């Protein structure tokens, strides 16, 4: 890419979001989701591989539809308050297009099998961007007006999404499909808490973008997008394979680890809202997210997969090294846990 | 009055059709394209009769960042018909 | 003798496009490795 | 070595339920567990209520 | 050092833990009524700024 | 070296000259290319490659010793040739190697290329690899799975890398090739059948040379025009680099593929892919002997620059 | 309690910056002296129990226990010095740590005032207990047994989680000193018939019963040794410690929401108990036995009368110290045959004279010889069980003569007999092993001269 | 009891009702109309469950 | 909204024109001007719940 | 939740009204332990880049357990300052709407009749 467009599009591809959380005027939150749209697809077909054309067009497709639906609540609402931006007096059909609309864009539950695929064609790196500095625009539209958006769809949307990001990656052996179905599912619980302490919401954000950037960055640093491939990692660099394996088990909920925290303090606010129906279905297939996360664990710690001959040959060359960022955000991650009063 | 119900039931039949893909990305792509056009002339009406001038701007805002969104829609398009010969969609199904 | 260490067979089951492979699912093949089909001369 | 695999490594994946096993796999489980309780509970009824009513002597007993 | 060291030490542990609970329950009182009543600072949602209504005298008259 | 340091100046481009190409010469078992090519070399001080070999990656990485056979994935061609269609397949072994030895040689070559801008000479490369291979499946020597594993690796990496720009050839009869070996006697190499050197000429003679033809310059040379440095050189110096995929490579593109070669652990990422046919697999348990005892030797338990066995200092600050 | 615990954790930079030949020995010492003074807890000369600080207490039901988690680490250290001496020394140093950490976060959870402080300790423990299983464990199954040792927790885990954060909300903390002072009385509905069941099924579960059990044979089969001891000695009883402080709320329900688990249990006891009768594999029969005796433990736990806790906190101690015993000498009869086969290894004590006196004193233990706190503990839980229902000595009474039958087999079967031809020669016994044993059994003989200690909080 | 039945039950049936959902869940053809009209048949039923609970 | 970075900033880009009643070019009154006034400092300082 | 409240301070750290509040003890244990999950990082860096881990990057090192540190004074600061609003907040509301939190006066245990359910 000519330095200059890689400047041009990276510039949109953050700018999209910026604005979206800065401006007011919904529009110009639209505009930030429309700039999104567009500096994104330049970068998945990178490779112009077969898969990446689809990848684009298919991601294209469900976000455009999807933008073309939160203009329509906006025009919409034009017409039923002169504002431009939802208000108490909000019809609820509105407000539930934009819950629908952005539970797209944010690839959650019924709307859930864009994200898979889109997750499979596109490069790793690519993939954290898709995953995670993209999800930050649409959440933020919605963080601005839980106040007004119905409590009975979150939850059917966020219950939907924990179990069929469960289902789906139990099945998958595909690691960049085994995250996407991951991001559907912690998606979820974010969604979940939206209606009652969206405060919780930036929390099981920032720790679920603290627990997958690291995640990522450890499956291209040997660019693996097998669980085979991620097994032989004791061969190609050892160390890692201790933190890969924390990591993944803070990503499911297990107590020790930073994981545990947004899972408890979302139980604790929806059980405090009384949701204790609700809450609990969520907790108990969230443990279904765990059972794949371990399957992983197994084959890339706990035992020892056979490797190749030819790795020996990687091993000889100097490895190109993990970024600092790797290491920071791997033990702020896996363990913090002894500061969560803070946290939250 | 009935004028823009008229113009929601557009946007929801043309919504009806993204939603049903027939086989040909470039009518999709068309498809969307008349949403669009009934957004814009819903802006513009509710706009022109609430004597509303601040906000004509969007009218046209909706339109400019549109047309870019089409214009990569189409390259995309084209893309497809440069590795499968054909802007059908049943082609799109790699990714499984 | 020595914990035993998985062999190629244990190996083999994660490959294929899906792990618990169902009737029609199993016909598929794992995803090319550098991403890029073989596709056709076209 | 094949003896011991065969009884206690080769038993479930050769397991088909069928009739005079499942009728005998639930007779075995909660038959007793259902006789007992029936046989407790019943003491312990009658034990409750002769302590309700005051015959129960409960002398001389000062631990429990 | 002694049996008064822990009896003292127990009762001051039980008062801090007795005051934790009260006000934490009487949070869970204060935040049920603030968000349904809303006539305390917490959920105070916002509606557009009077900052910006142009309270200036327009040419067309009658408005 | 990255995009901060092509963004500011560091361009492929402002480093290529006439002589800047990558040139390689490949013939049979005993073609004689080993001379041409240094020849060649000297003539316009090309960085003259040697031929990929066993230990060619460790020679290339830290102290340059030569490895213990099985730390440097024990391959025997000595064994390649006294026991062919051998139980444990040390000859597929010793040809992944083999290939996987000039994935590197090809990429440290392209790495100088780019950078000091100088050419290079590099015998046979991954393009020359196969022939090898198509013999030893028309042969006993290799089955038809580990042919597919084999060109699945290949067409995985190869393509990244840019064509030779030209691929000089020389051609000698089986006949010559045999008597040729038996002046310099080896007891293994001299055990070679002719018709294994038969299939390993037809293949460039069918398969590479042609292949070539329309993607690089081929100049092929009877023996006779070999040994001959001086004309070969001229005729290579009188070939017009035109026809070939390096016509598109603008400073912008050349970037990318540097930071690649400049990548080791890249280059041969896709030589390691989880395939699992039997001669390849290391195995856990001997693998991981086998690590241990590489990452243990001095210089190797540590990154370059941080082991102080070999007597790197200032750790405590780097 | 922050010695028996801070300097524990010093181990862990102990067992790392230490010398590769000196790092066994720097770590079992320390930690031995690590036990003395966890002793001083013991020094409870009144009967208010020691709130050391906000967080951490230990009173009678703790502190008996407090003292064997920091005693076993040195004893497990001991006996995984023999496998776990073919590593890497890399190897090791995580495997000591891995021991070192459990007794850390097993010394807390016993220690903790606040009920969730338990639950996160609690459930951390399986972390360091599946890396032991699964990263070390001989046979192919153990990928297996360490999926059923996590799911069985963790599914019993997440009910209660949602059970503790709703009684802190129901109470207003979840302060184990407070929710004792306070009134918490269940109003038998239909729903806290569940809340009980929320918070009682997650420490049943790890307490295995008659219905939820098959995790542990599975995960003491082939679990190393370490392993096999922390979940025989403390891991299993984390599900009794529980059921003791849990039920100070939930007071009213247990009195007739108890019956299906009473009754699981002793019906529970006497098929557990019979099937050692027939199991080829040692360690096999002595998860059974493991689980048998603990069936009688949730029996205690559940009638509720001082006696009963007691009895339970009695047994749960002394048939820890057991179990372990029987497991460690497994493992060094299974070193040596390399199979866990009973019917090969016959004969032993023609060849390993004291190792048999070491299995018949722990066998002696294991059935209830009577001047050893193993069988003031049955007699008592007997005793308050036939109080609940007279009847219920048939069934303690099937499980009595079953018990003696299999505890004699292993040594009529392991210990007896003529020797086996020629397994690969038996090398003569290490002063290691024996003296693992010996640190078992002779803190077995002191405790049951001064029972008192151990007695619980009833009593 | 021990082995088959009390593995049949609870263990081992708890295995085998999930793997049913995933693979029903996961066997998808890939292809976007499909997918596509799923996301029309959410619609409707959000449309109905503001619509009947209005 | 989400992050404030324009009244932190001081700048106003996105609030000069957000109802009906805002500043109309050459001072001509939009429709409707008599209200939204009415009812929008009527609603400042009453949080929403208790604009409603 | 704690945004809208009067005065907020809209993009704003840590509001001079924090001044009034006791500054965190550097040695705080929680800044303490940051320290250490700070020098951790670092190791850890060491050890994924395959250095010495321990005796290497003494500098880098440093810049951990100082970065971090340097980091939770002024969050914990912060955080510090949020609970502080929240009581500020809670307490005021108590009062200033009394009758809604009342404060009630228990009987004597002479007077409550507990109920008792015989263990037996
Ligand atoms: C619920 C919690 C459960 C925790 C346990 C379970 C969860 C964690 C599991 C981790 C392992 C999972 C399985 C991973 C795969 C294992 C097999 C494998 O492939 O490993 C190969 C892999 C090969 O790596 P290597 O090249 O041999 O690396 C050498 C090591 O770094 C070793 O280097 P060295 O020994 O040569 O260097 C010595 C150095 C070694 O340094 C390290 O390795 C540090 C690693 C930190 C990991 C933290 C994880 C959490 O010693 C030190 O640690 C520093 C000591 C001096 C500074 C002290 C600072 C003050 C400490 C005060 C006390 C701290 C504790 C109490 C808190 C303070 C008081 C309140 O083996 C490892 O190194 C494993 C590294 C991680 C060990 C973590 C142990 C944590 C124990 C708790
Ligand atoms: C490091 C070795 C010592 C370095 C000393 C440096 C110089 C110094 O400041 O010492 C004097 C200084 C004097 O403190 P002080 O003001 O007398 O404090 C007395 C308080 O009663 C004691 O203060 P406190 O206990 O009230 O501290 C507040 C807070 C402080 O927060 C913590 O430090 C939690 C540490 C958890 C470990 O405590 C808690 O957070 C309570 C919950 C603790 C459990 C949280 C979860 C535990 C398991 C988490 C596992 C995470 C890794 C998983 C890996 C897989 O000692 C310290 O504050 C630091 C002691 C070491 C703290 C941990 C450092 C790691
Ligand atoms: C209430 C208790 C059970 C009461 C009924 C017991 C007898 C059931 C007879 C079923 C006959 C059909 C059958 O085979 O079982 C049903 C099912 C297996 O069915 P299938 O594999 O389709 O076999 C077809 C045979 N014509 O397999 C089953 O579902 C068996 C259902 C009963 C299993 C009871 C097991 C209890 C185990 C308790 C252990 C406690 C310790
Ligand atoms: C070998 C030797 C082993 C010896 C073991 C001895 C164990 C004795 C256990 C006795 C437990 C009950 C003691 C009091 C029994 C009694 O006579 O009076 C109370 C009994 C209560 O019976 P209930 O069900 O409440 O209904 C009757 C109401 N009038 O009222 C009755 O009388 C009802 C009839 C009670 C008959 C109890 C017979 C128990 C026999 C136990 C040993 C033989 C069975 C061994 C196990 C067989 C099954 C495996
Ligand atoms: C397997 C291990 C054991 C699992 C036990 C699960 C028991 C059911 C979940 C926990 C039940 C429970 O916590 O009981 C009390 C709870 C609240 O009941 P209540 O007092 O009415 O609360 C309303 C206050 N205004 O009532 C409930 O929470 C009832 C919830 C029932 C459905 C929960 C989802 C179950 C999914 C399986
Ligand atoms: C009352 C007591 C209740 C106890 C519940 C125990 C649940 C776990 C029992 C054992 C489940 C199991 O072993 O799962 C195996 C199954 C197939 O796994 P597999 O394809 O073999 O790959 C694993 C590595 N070999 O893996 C699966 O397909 C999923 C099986 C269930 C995994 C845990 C589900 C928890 C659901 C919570 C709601
Ligand atoms: N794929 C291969 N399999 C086996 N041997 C190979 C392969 N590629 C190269 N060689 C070895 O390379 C050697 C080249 O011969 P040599 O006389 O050393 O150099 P030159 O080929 O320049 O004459 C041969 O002896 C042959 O064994």
């Amino acid at each position: 890419m000519n330095p200059i467009t890689l400047a041009i599009i990276y510039f949109t591809i953050f700018l999209g979001p910026v604005i979206t959380m800065s401006s007011t005027n919904l529009m110009l939150m639209w505009v930030g989701l429309e700039f999104s749209l567009l500096a994104i697809i330049p970068m998945l077909i990178n490779k112009k591989n077969p898969r990446s054309t689809e990848a684009a067009t298919k991601y294209f497709v469900t976000q455009a539809t999807a933008s073309m639906i939160i203009l329509l609540a906006i025009v919409l609402n034009y017409k039923q308050l002169g504002t431009w931006m939802f208000q108490q007096q909000t019809n609820g059909l509105i407000l539930n297009m934009t819950l629908m609309a952005l539970s797209m864009k944010l690839g959650l539950a019924p709307f859930h099998f864009w994200l898979p695929e889109v997750t499979q064609g596109i490069p790793l790196h690519m993939g954290l961007i898709l995953l995670t500095w993209q999800k930050i625009a649409p959440l933020s539209i919605l963080i601005q007006i839980y106040p007004l958006l119905n409590s009975t769809i979150i939850l059917m949307l966020a219950i939907t999404s924990i179990f069929m990001g469960a289902w789906g990656g139990l099945n998958q052996t595909q690691m960049r499909k085994i995250m996407a179905y991951s991001s559907i599912a912690h998606m979820g619980w974010m969604l979940a808490i939206l209606p009652y302490n969206p405060s919780l919401t930036l929390l099981n954000l920032m720790i679920y973008i603290i627990l997958t950037a690291p995640m990522f960055m450890a499956l291209m640093l040997n660019n693996s997008m097998t669980i085979n491939s991620i097994s032989l990692l004791w061969n190609k660099t050892p160390a890692m394979l201790t933190m890969i394996s924390l990591m993944l088990l803070s990503l499911g909920g297990l107590p020790p680890l930073t994981g545990f925290l947004p899972k408890w303090i979302i139980i604790t606010e929806l059980m405090k809202n009384n949701c204790l129906i609700m809450a609990t279905l969520m907790a108990m297939m969230a443990l279904l997210n765990l059972f794949f996360y371990t399957r992983l664990i197994y084959s890339t710690s706990l035992t020892m997969f056979p490797t190749n001959n030819n790795s020996k040959m990687m091993t000889h060359q100097t490895k190109t090294k993990p970024n600092l960022m790797f290491s920071t955000l791997a033990i702020m991650s896996t363990m913090t846990l002894p500061l969560a009063p803070q946290l939250i | 009055p009935s004028t823009f119900f008229n113009l929601t039931m557009a946007f929801s039949l043309s919504l009806l059709g993204t939603l049903m893909f027939r086989s040909h990305l470039m009518s999709t792509l068309l498809c969307l394209e008349g949403m669009v056009l009934s957004l814009f002339i819903m802006t513009s009406v509710t706009s022109l009769n609430s004597n509303s001038m601040s906000s004509m701007p969007i009218p046209i805002t909706i339109l400019v960042f549109a047309a870019c969104e089409a214009a990569v829609g189409l390259a995309l398009l084209v893309k497809v018909s440069n590795t499968y010969g054909t802007d059908y969609v049943q082609n799109l199904n790699l990714l499984q | 003798a020595r914990q035993w260490q998985p062999d190629i067979e244990w190996a083999e089951q994660f490959s294929g496009a899906v792990m618990y492979p169902s009737k029609e699912t199993a016909h598929w093949k794992p995803p090319p490795w550098n991403d890029v089909d073989i596709l056709k001369e076209k | 070595i094949r003896w011991t695999y065969a009884r206690s490594a080769n038993i479930y994946p050769n397991f088909r339920p069928t009739p005079k096993n499942s009728l005998l796999g639930a007779v075995a489980g909660f038959g007793p567990l259902i006789f007992w309780y029936y046989v407790f509970k019943t003491d312990r009824d009658r034990k409750e209520r002769l302590i309700q009513e005051g015959k129960l002597d409960r002398k001389f007993n000062i631990s429990y | 050092d002694g049996p008064e060291k822990n009896y003292e030490k127990t009762l001051a542990i039980l008062q801090i833990e007795s005051e934790k609970a009260e006000l934490r329950l009487k949070e869970q009182e204060v935040r049920r009524l603030m968000r349904a009543r809303g006539d305390g600072p917490w959920y105070q949602f916002p509606t557009p700024e009077k900052e910006f209504i142009d309270h200036s005298p327009k040419a067309t008259p009658d408005n | 070296y990255g995009l901060l340091a092509a963004i500011l100046g560091d361009k492929t481009t402002k480093k290529l000259h006439e002589y800047s190409r990558v040139i390689t010469v490949d013939g049979n078992i005993c073609s004689g290319k080993n001379k041409l090519a240094k020849e060649i070399a000297q003539q316009l001080g090309m960085k003259h490659y040697p031929e990929a070999g066993i230990q060619y990656s460790s020679t290339t990485t830290g102290d340059g010793r030569p490895l213990d056979i099985e730390f440097s994935g024990s391959c025997s061609l000595e064994k390649f040739y006294d026991d062919p269609k051998s139980n444990d397949g040390n000859s597929y072994r010793l040809q992944s190697w083999l290939y996987a030895s000039r994935l590197l040689q090809y990429a440290d070559a392209l790495e100088h290329l780019l950078s000091t801008g100088q050419g290079v000479v590099l015998e046979r490369s991954i393009y020359s690899d196969f022939v090898f291979l198509e013999a030893m499946y028309n042969q006993g020597y290799i089955r038809k799975q580990c042919v597919d594993h084999y060109n699945e690796i290949k067409r995985l990496t190869l393509p990244e890398y840019l064509p030779p720009h030209a691929v000089i050839y020389i051609d000698v009869p089986v006949p010559e090739v045999q008597s040729r070996i038996q002046k310099k006697g080896d007891p293994h190499e001299m055990k070679v059948t002719s018709a294994y050197l038969q299939d390993i000429e037809n293949a460039y003679k069918k398969t590479f040379l042609p292949k070539m033809s329309e993607m690089c310059e081929v100049l092929v040379y009877d023996s006779w025009e070999a040994e001959d440095p001086t004309k070969v050189v001229e005729d290579i110096e009188y070939l017009k680099y035109n026809k070939g995929p390096w016509l598109k490579q603008d400073d912008w593109t050349f970037h990318y593929l540097r930071m690649l070669v400049q990548d080791k652990t890249e280059v041969l990422n896709y030589t390691t892919i989880p395939v699992y046919l039997p001669e390849i697999t290391i195995g856990a348990h001997q693998g991981s002997r086998i690590y241990n005892s590489f990452r243990e030797l001095p210089g190797r338990k540590y990154a370059p620059g941080y082991n102080a066995e070999v007597g790197d200092k200032w750790i405590w600050l780097k | 309690m922050l010695k028996i615990i801070l300097p524990s954790l010093m181990l862990l930079p102990l067992t790392w910056l230490s010398s590769p030949k000196k790092t066994w020995t720097n770590v079992t010492s320390y930690s031995f002296l690590i036990s003395l003074t966890s002793l001083t807890l013991l020094w409870q000369t009144d009967e208010n129990y020691k709130n050391f600080s906000n967080m951490f207490s230990s009173d009678p039901l703790s502190t008996p226990l407090i003292i064997l988690t920091a005693w076993l680490l040195p004893l497990m250290l001991m006996a995984s010095q023999n496998h776990l001496k073919k590593d890497n020394n890399v190897l090791q140093k995580l495997y000591i740590s891995m021991l070192i950490s459990l007794q850390i976060l097993l010394i807390m959870t016993f220690s903790a005032t606040e009920l969730i402080m338990f639950y996160i300790l609690f459930e951390a423990t399986l972390i360091p207990t599946l890396i032991i299983i699964t990263r070390w464990g001989n046979q192919t199954e153990r990928l297996n047994a360490g999926i059923y040792f996590l799911f069985y927790t963790l599914i019993g885990s997440i009910p209660l989680l949602i059970a503790l954060i709703l009684i802190q909300n129901h109470v207003g903390t979840l302060n184990l000193m407070i929710l004792s002072f306070t009134t918490h009385t269940l109003d038998a509905s239909w729903s806290n018939n569940l809340l009980w069941l929320a918070c009682m099924m997650a420490f049943l579960i790890k307490m295995p019963l008659y219905g939820v059990h098959l995790w542990l044979p599975k995960a003491h089969v082939e679990a190393p040794i370490a392993g096999s001891m922390i979940l025989a000695a403390i891991l299993l009883k984390l599900g009794s410690y529980g059921m003791i402080r849990i039920s100070i709320i939930l007071d009213p329900l247990t009195k007739y929401m108890a019956y299906p688990f009473i009754l699981l249990s002793l019906w529970g006891m006497i098929m557990t108990s019979s099937i050692c009768l027939r199991q080829t594999d040692l360690k096999s029969l002595i998860a059974y036995s493991s689980v048998s005796h603990m069936a009688l433990v949730i029996a205690s736990i559940m009638i509720q009368t001082p006696w009963s806790f007691m009895g339970a906190t009695m047994l749960m101690i002394a048939h820890g110290l057991t179990s372990s015993l029987l497991f460690c000498l497994a493992n060094s009869n299974y070193e040596r045959i390399h199979s866990r086969t009973m019917i090969m290894a016959r004969g032993l004590q023609m060849v390993f004279p004291l190792m048999a006196t070491w299995w018949l004193m722990a066998s002696l233990a294991n059935l209830a010889l009577p001047p050893s706190i193993n069988l003031m503990g049955e007699l008592f839980i007997t005793m308050s069980l036939f109080s609940w229902s007279n009847f219920t000595i048939i069934l303690m009474g099937i499980n009595i003569i079953i018990t003696g039958m299999y505890s004699m087999y292993m040594i009529i079967t392991t210990q007896r007999g003529k020797l086996t031809n020629h397994m690969i020669n038996l090398q003569p016994s290490h002063t290691r092993e024996l003296t693992l044993m010996a640190l078992h059994m002779i803190p077995l003989i002191l405790l049951t001269t001064s029972p008192k200690l151990i007695t619980g909080l009833t009593m | 009891l021990d082995l088959i039945w009390l593995e049949k039950t609870i263990p081992k049936s708890t295995s085998t009702l999930h793997t049913n959902m995933t693979t029903l869940t996961t066997n998808q053809k890939g292809l976007i109309k499909l997918y596509f009209m799923s996301f029309l048949i959410n619609i409707i039923l959000i449309i109905i469950l503001y619509s009947i609970n209005l | 909204p989400f992050l404030d970075i324009q009244k932190k900033l001081g700048i106003s880009l996105d609030r000069h024109f957000m109802f009906l009643s805002a500043e109309q070019p050459y001072k001509n009154a939009a429709r409707c001007h008599a209200f939204e006034k009415e009812w929008i400092e009527c609603a400042h300082g009453i949080g929403g719940t208790r604009a409603k | 939740m704690m945004n809208g409240r009067p005065g907020h301070e809209p993009l704003k750290f840590l509001p001079d009204e924090a001044r009034s509040l006791p500054p965190p003890k550097l040695n705080d244990p929680r800044l303490v332990y940051m320290g250490l999950l700070g020098y951790c990082t670092g190791l850890m860096d060491n050890m994924l880049r395959m250095r010495p881990v321990m005796r290497a990057g003494l500098h880098r090192q440093l810049l951990f357990v100082t970065s971090f540190v340097f980091a939770g004074y002024f969050y914990l600061k912060r955080q510090n300052y949020l609970y502080a609003v929240k009581d500020h907040d809670m307490f005021g509301y108590i009062k200033l709407h009394p009758e809604d939190f009342p404060e009630k006066e228990k009987k004597t245990y002479a007077e409550i009749l507990e109920p008792f359910h015989p263990v037996r």
